[PDB]
RNA sequence: CUACCCAUGUCCAGGGUGAAGUUCAGGUAACACUGAAUGGAGGCCCGAACCCACGCACGUUGAAAAGUGCGGGGAUGAGGUG
RNA sequence: UAGGCCCAGGCGACUGUUUAGCAAAAACACAGGUCUCUGCGAAGCCGUAAGGCGAAGUAUAGGGGCUGACGCCUGCCCGGUG
């Protein structure tokens, strides 16, 4: 029942300029997804089903490697 | 179903083939045939350049409609036939306007029945429609790459690939392998699956029987002498000498991965096949 | 014992004949040599 | 000449065995099946032409720079041959 | 003119192919099994390039490695090399 919501996308930092393109260009290809748009990725977490705990991890992982890790 | 014959001899001692329950008739439509002559593994300079071909009986080539483009013109399904060169078989279309086609034959189809191939046909076995129109979900099969060329995807008997979702120009597609990939939105496709899937199950039984389909054997490479393949010479049954078995001509052949790297396509295959 | 000559002519005149001679450089090399040899067959 | 391939032709005396299927019956819950008739499958059997080359003997400045004689194998096919 | 037969074991499942001219087999091949690469201008291969085979095929397809009908099975080790 849509583990993950767009406004979750939208919070994360996803929309638009230039880190956010970053943003999505790093999160996509660390789950395997490629690029896309806002509403595509939307489109793709939900097409592939993952699950929203491992959106999650990736998500700091990739803040981390953005802060350094 | 699979017809499975009765130990006679030691010839057909598991032999098994199928029965073509399907066919409707047996001889092809005159008007569409074409030469076609073997060619034994030979390019244009009379050099040999793919082994373990040639030989094998006659055959003679059907012309089929890999485009699909009239349209608004309701066909009508006539016969199914048997090809020699396909895996599949084929149906006879005829169109209301004097027009005879062949046609991959899908699964499920019968005699009688009506086709249409607009971009208004409705979803049904058979039809044919660009990419836009056709709902999340459904099974499809016989996908072309470029608009206006004619199918070359998953066409094989028994294959079948699946849509799932739009965007601004291309779709999602999963192929019959596994593979998804971006296709641009503006091809063709063939609703259904591909019928005679029971194609997988036939044992060939006995030599000859492959021998007549043009293929001739093919020698281990662990049996040649040294001058002819990194694994030749030896003791006398020696195992492979070397740190990694090695094609004829000196290339790894276990896990070496081989599509090229600066592919101009990379930018449209989402997620690489897995197994 | 089957030999190695089988005769036959018109295999004869397209392998080793005259118009196939004079249809390569090197086919015309051979003529040249053995026309300034002197021989009396220049051909087969 | 020999190796493999491509196109187009052609050759294989004679006799066996009897798959599927079909039709009958019995049979069973109909089926499972059993038994007759029909049918004529098979890299099936025996064996000439043809192709090959397993044993022995002879020959070894030969009839012959690889043969002959008596036996041997395949013989509708992954056939032989122009 | 016209099959000697039988009782035991080893090897190879079988019909087939092989060192023209000292080796016919337990060697090769094979039907089956398994691993791996290949999304189509496919991978591989020939060619310096055009041009081709693969294929007028499309992952139930194509190439490569090992094993070699059918029945019962294929144990432990990822430090080293790939
Ligand atoms: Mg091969
Ligand atoms: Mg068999
Ligand atoms: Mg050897
Ligand atoms: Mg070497
Ligand atoms: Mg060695
Ligand atoms: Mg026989
Ligand atoms: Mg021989
Ligand atoms: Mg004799
Ligand atoms: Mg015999
Ligand atoms: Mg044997
Ligand atoms: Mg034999
Ligand atoms: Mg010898
Ligand atoms: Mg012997
Ligand atoms: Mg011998
Ligand atoms: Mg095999
Ligand atoms: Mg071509
Ligand atoms: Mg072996
Ligand atoms: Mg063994
Ligand atoms: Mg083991």
């Amino acid at each position: 029942e849509e583990e993950i919501t767009f406004a979750e996308l939208i919070e994360a930092g996803l929309v638009g300029g230039e880190m956010a393109r970053r943003r999505r260009q790093r999160l996509g290809e660390e789950l395997k997804i490629g690029y896309a748009n806002g509403r595509q990725f939307h489109k793709r977490l939900k097409v592939f089903r993952i699950s929203r705990d491992a959106f999650y991890a990736a998500l700091a992982q990739v803040m981390r490697e953005e802060a350094g890790d | 179903a699979i017809k499975k014959y009765k130990p006679t001899s030691n010839g057909r001692r598991g032999m098994t083939t199928s029965d073509f329950a399907e066919i409707t008739t047996d001889k092809p439509e005159k008007s569409l045939l074409a030469p076609l002559h073997k060619k034994g593994g030979r390019n244009n300079q009379g050099k040999l350049t793919v082994r373990h071909q040639g030989g094998g009986h006659k055959r003679q080539y059907r012309v089929i409609d890999f485009k699909r483009d009239k349209d608004g013109i309701p066909g009508r399904v006539a016969t199914v036939e048997y090809d020699p060169n396909r895996s599949a078989n084929i149906a006879l279309i005829n169109y209301a306007d004097g027009e005879k086609r062949y046609i991959l034959a899908p699964k499920g189809i019968q005699v009688g029945t009506e086709i249409m191939s607009g971009p208004e046909a409705d979803i049904k076995v058979g039809n044919a429609l660009p990419l836009i129109n056709i709902p999340v979900g459904t099974v499809v099969h016989n996908i072309e790459l470029k608009p206006g060329k004619g199918g070359q995807l998953v066409r094989s008997a028994g294959t079948s690939a699946q849509v799932l979702g739009k965007e601004g120009k291309y779709v999602l597609v999963r192929l019959n392998s596994g593979e998804v990939r971006m296709i641009l939105s503006a091809c063709r496709a063939s609703i259904g699956q591909v019928g005679n899937e029971q194609h997988e199950l036939i044992n060939i039984g006995k030599a000859g029987r492959s021998r007549w389909k043009g293929i001739r054997p093919t020698v281990r490479g662990s049996v040649m002498n040294p001058n002819d393949h990194p694994h030749g010479g030896g003791e006398g049954r020696a195992p492979i000498g070397r740190k990694s078995p090695m094609s004829p001509w000196g290339k790894p052949t276990l896990g070496f991965k081989t599509r090229k790297k600066k592919n101009k396509s990379d930018k449209f295959i989402v997620r690489r096949r897995k197994n | 014992m089957k030999r190695t000559f089988q005769p036959n002519n018109r295999k004869r005149s397209k392998v080793h004949g005259f118009r196939s001679r004079m249809s390569s450089k090197n086919g015309r090399l051979v003529l040249a040599r053995r026309r300034r040899k002197g021989r009396k067959v220049l051909s087969a």
